[PDB]
């Protein structure tokens, strides 16, 4: 929705091909963020 | 199968005719015996070590696959690598698969023909002289010794010598004299 593109992307899909089911676990916590501001990084151009 | 004679009126081959594929079997006055038709069968065997090397032949242009070293985000050439020569392995596979089964058929087939070829130049050769007894064995009228066999089976029998002969039996056989 923000525009640009996926380096390496069809090398990702094929090795798509032979996966049956993910987990998606956390490994950075959004919380965690230190001496940033991670709550900000939002755009008009992808809207929910 | 096809052509109706191994395995066919000709019930079963003999293990004594060990010379050779097809051939004769006689039996008169001076003997009994076998023996091979060689003429017929060096004929056959022509045709089927040509058969063989006729395919030895034909594969030597088939699909040679020397490999390709492929990397870690080169995945899906290395893939389409894969799947080509897996591809044509699987062609050539099925053709030489497909060949034999097709040839061999054919082979069978061509000796079924052979045996009653030969049994149908016997045939043609003695005529009114001989009875058709029907399981792949003839009887003649005239008696017919072993030189006179020979003919037969090298294909020179002369009807026209023990005419006579047969067709005094063939005119009394058939109760023909019974009138007198």
């Amino acid at each position: 929705c923000y525009p640009g593109d996926f380096n390496d992307y069809e090398e990702l899909k094929h090795l798509l091909s032979r996966i049956n089911h993910f987990e998606k676990i956390q490994i950075i916590p959004k919380s965690s963020w230190s001496s940033h501001e991670a709550s900000l990084g939002v755009s008009s151009a992808c809207p929910y | 199968g096809l052509f109706g004679a191994i395995a066919g009126f000709i019930e079963g081959g003999w293990q004594g005719m060990v010379d050779g594929w097809y051939g004769y079997h006689h039996s008169n006055e001076q003997g009994s015996g076998y023996a091979a038709d060689k003429e017929s069968t060096q004929k056959a065997i022509d045709g089927v070590t040509n058969k063989v090397n006729s395919i030895i032949d034909k594969m030597n242009t088939q699909f040679e696959a020397v490999g390709r070293e492929f990397n870690n985000l080169e995945r899906r050439i290395e893939n389409l690598n894969k799947k080509m020569e897996d591809g044509f392995l699987d062609v050539w596979t099925y053709n030489a698969e497909l060949l034999v089964l097709m040839e061999n058929e054919r082979t069978l087939d061509f000796h079924d023909s052979n045996v009653k070829n030969l049994y149908d130049k016997v045939r043609l050769q003695l005529r009114d002289n001989a009875k058709e007894l029907g399981n792949g064995c003839f009887e003649f009228y005239h008696k017919c010794d072993n030189e006179c066999m020979e003919s037969v089976r090298n294909g020179t029998y002369d009807y026209p010598q023990y005419s006579e002969e047969a067709r005094l039996k063939r005119e009394e056989i058939s109760g023909v004299r019974s009138l007198v």
